[PDB]
C-alpha cells in the first residue's frame, strides 16, 4: 500500500488543478522555497487522511479554500490515489481513489467515486493499520518539540495511549454494549423456538388424532417444521457456546493487559536505543520510569549520560527525533510524511537520519520536504515547488536541479 | 489475509461480511487462536479483535433471531 499519485483543486495556495506526477513507492522528496507550497501540500494529505482535519468548524473548513486573485474559490478537493497492489485495504482493486471535497456548506468523501461518510473513511483507514493511536505517521517540526519538550509524566500518557489503554477500554467497553444489546435478541430467540415447540407438541396430537380415528398445510408439513427446529437448535447452540467463550476473552484480556502494556513499553526501549546508537554512532541512550508516574530519557553521546532537560538544542531536537522513529519501528505503517523534520540539527546528524532513512524507504514509503542537502541522497524522486502569481506549482525535477533549491 | 483477518476486518469495516461469512465463522476457534497467538500482540490489537469477535456474534444473532421469527410466523400460518 502506498499514496500512488496526489490532486488537488482549490486547495490553499493550489488554486488551478494539480495532477502530481505519480510518486516513488520509495522516498520522494519535495524542495521548494519558503511560502512556496511545501507545508500546504503536506496540509491537503493531512486532509484527506488525518484524524484531526476529520471534524472541522467551518471557519475551520473555509480557511482551506484558496483566497487569492482571481474568482472567488468556491471548493477545493483533495483525491488520495493509493497503490492497493497488496490488497491490504479491504478493497477488491489494485487503486483505491480517496477523495475528499470541501465547500461553504459540503464536506463529502468519496470512495472510488462513491460517497462515504467520514466515519467509514476513519475505519477503513484504521483498517489498513492507520491507528489514530498513534500521532507519527506525519511528522512536522511542531511534533518534535512537543515530544522533545515534554514532561516524563505527559509522555508516559502517550505510551499508555499507544500501547493500547485507551483503545483498549475503549473497545472493551465498546464490546459489552453489544453483547447486553444481544441477551434481549438471545431471550426472544429462545422463547420462539419454546412457542414452536408447542405448536410442533400441538400438531404431534392432532396427527395422532386422525391417524387413530388446524388446516392440512401444517399436518401435510409437520415433517419439514420439526426438522427445521433442530436446524435452529443447532444455530442456538452455537450462541450459547460462543458467549461462554467471550467472556473466556474478556478475561485473558484483562489479565495480559498489564502484561501487554509493559510489553510495549519495553520494546521502544530496546528500539530507541536500537536507533540511536545507529545514528550517534557510539553514543548510547536509554529510558527510565518515575515513581507509575512518567517516562523519562536518559542519554550519553559516548557512559556519563544527563537528563533530557539537560540536553543542548539540536540535541533535544534529534533525541526526540530518534523517540519517534522507534515507536515507529514498534508499530512501522506503509508510508510517512515529514514536514522539515531535519531542520534542528547541524549537517553531522542531519546526514545521519538521511541515511537511516536510504534503509526504511526499501520497505515503506516517504514523501518529505527540506531545505537542507543532506537528505536529498535518500531520495528516489525529486519534486520542485514553485510560487508564482499567488499560486503553487509542483513538478518533477532532476536530483541536480534538487541540489537547487537547498 | 489468515484465520484471523475474518475478526479484524469485522471490528472496522463489516462491508466485507457476507451472510455466510458470519454463518461460517467459528467463534470458539477464534477466541483461541487470540488466546495462544502466533506472537503476542499488543494490548491495541487484542481489543481489536475483541470486537470483532462480538460483532460477528452479534449477528449470527441477528439471523437467527430473524429466522426463528420468519419460522414461527410460517407455522400459525399453515394453521390455516
Ligand atoms: N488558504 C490559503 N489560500 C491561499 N493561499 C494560502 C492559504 N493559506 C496560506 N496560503 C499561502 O500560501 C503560502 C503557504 O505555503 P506554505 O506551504 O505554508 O509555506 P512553505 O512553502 O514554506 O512550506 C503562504 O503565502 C501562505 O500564506
Ligand atoms: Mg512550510
Amino acid at each position: 500500500m502506498y499514496i500512488k499519485q496526489v490532486i488537488i483543486q482549490g486547495f490553499r495556495s493550489y488554486r488551478d488543478q494539480t495532477i502530481v506526477d505519480p510518486f516513488s513507492s520509495k522516498h520522494n522528496v519535495i524542495v521548494g522555497r519558503n511560502g512556496s507550497g511545501k507545508s500546504n501540500f503536506f496540509y491537503a494529505i493531512q486532509f484527506v487522511l488525518s484524524d484531526e482535519f476529520s471534524h472541522l468548524r467551518p471557519e475551520q473548513r473555509l480557511a482551506l479554500l484558496h483566497e487569492g486573485t482571481g474568482p472567488r474559490v468556491i471548493s477545493a478537493f483533495v483525491e488520495i490515489i493509493f497503490d492497493n497492489s497488496d490488497n491490504r485495504l479491504p478493497i477488491d482493486k489494485e487503486e483505491v481513489s480517496l477523495r475528499r471535497v470541501i465547500g461553504a456548506k459540503k464536506d463529502q468523501y468519496f470512495l472510488d467515486k462513491k460517497m462515504v461518510t467520514k466515519n467509514d473513511v476513519m475505519n477503513l483507514l484504521e483498517s489498513a493499520g492507520f491507528s489514530r493511536s498513534n500521532p507519527y505517521y506525519i511528522v512536522k517540526q511542531g511534533k518534535i518539540n512537543q515530544m522533545a519538550t515534554a514532561p516524563d509524566s505527559q509522555r508516559l500518557k502517550l505510551l499508555r495511549e499507544v500501547a493500547g489503554t485507551r483503545v483498549y477500554d475503549e473497545r472493551k467497553e465498546e464490546s459489552i454494549s453489544l453483547m447486553k444489546e444481544t441477551e434481549g435478541k438471545r431471550e426472544k430467540i429462545n422463547e420462539l423456538l419454546k412457542y414452536i415447540e408447542e405448536r410442533l407438541h400441538t400438531l404431534e396430537e392432532e396427527k395422532e388424532e386422525l391417524a387413530g380415528s388446524v388446516n392440512k398445510k401444517a399436518l401435510d408439513q409437520f415433517v419439514n417444521f420439526s426438522e427445521q427446529k433442530e436446524k435452529l437448535i443447532k444455530r442456538q447452540e452455537e450462541l450459547d457456546r460462543g458467549y461462554k467463550s467471550i467472556m473466556e476473552l474478556m478475561n485473558v484480556l484483562e489479565l495480559r493487559k498489564y502484561e501487554a502494556i509493559q510489553l510495549t513499553f519495553k520494546q521502544v526501549s530496546k528500539n530507541f536505543s536500537e536507533v540511536f546508537q545507529k545514528l550517534v554512532p557510539g553514543g548510547k541512550a536509554t529510558l527510565v520510569m518515575k515513581k507509575f508516574t512518567g517516562v523519562g530519557i536518559r542519554v550519553s553521546f559516548t557512559g556519563e549520560m544527563r537528563e533530557m532537560q539537560q540536553l543542548s538544542g539540536g540535541q533535544k531536537s534529534l533525541v526526540a527525533l530518534a523517540l519517534i522513529f522507534a515507536i515507529q519501528k514498534c508499530d512501522p505503517a506503509p508510508f510517512y510524511l515529514f514536514d522539515e523534520i531535519d531542520q534542528a540539527l547541524d549537517a553531522q546528524h542531519r546526514k545521519a537520519v538521511s541515511d537511516m532513512i536510504m534503509e526504511l524507504a526499501v520497505h515503506a514509503q516517504f514523501i518529505t520536504t527540506t531545505f537542507r542537502p543532506e537528505l536529498l541522497e535518500s531520495a528516489d524522486k525529486f519534486y520542485g515547488v514553485k510560487f508564482r502569481n499567488k499560486v503553487s506549482h509542483i513538478d518533477v525535477i532532476t536530483a541536480e536541479m534538487a541540489k537547487d533549491f537547498v | 489475509r489468515g484465520p484471523l483477518a475474518k475478526i479484524w476486518l469485522a471490528a472496522h469495516w463489516d462491508k466485507k461480511l457476507t451472510k455466510a461469512h458470519v454463518f461460517e465463522c467459528n467463534l470458539e476457534s477464534s477466541v483461541e487462536s487470540i488466546i495462544s497467538p502466533k506472537v503476542k500482540m499488543a494490548l491495541r490489537t487484542s481489543g481489536h479483535l475483541l470486537l470483532g469477535v462480538v460483532r460477528i456474534y452479534h449477528r449470527k444473532a441477528k439471523y437467527l433471531l430473524a429466522d426463528c421469527n420468519e419460522a414461527f410466523i410460517k407455522i400459525k400460518m399453515a394453521f390455516r
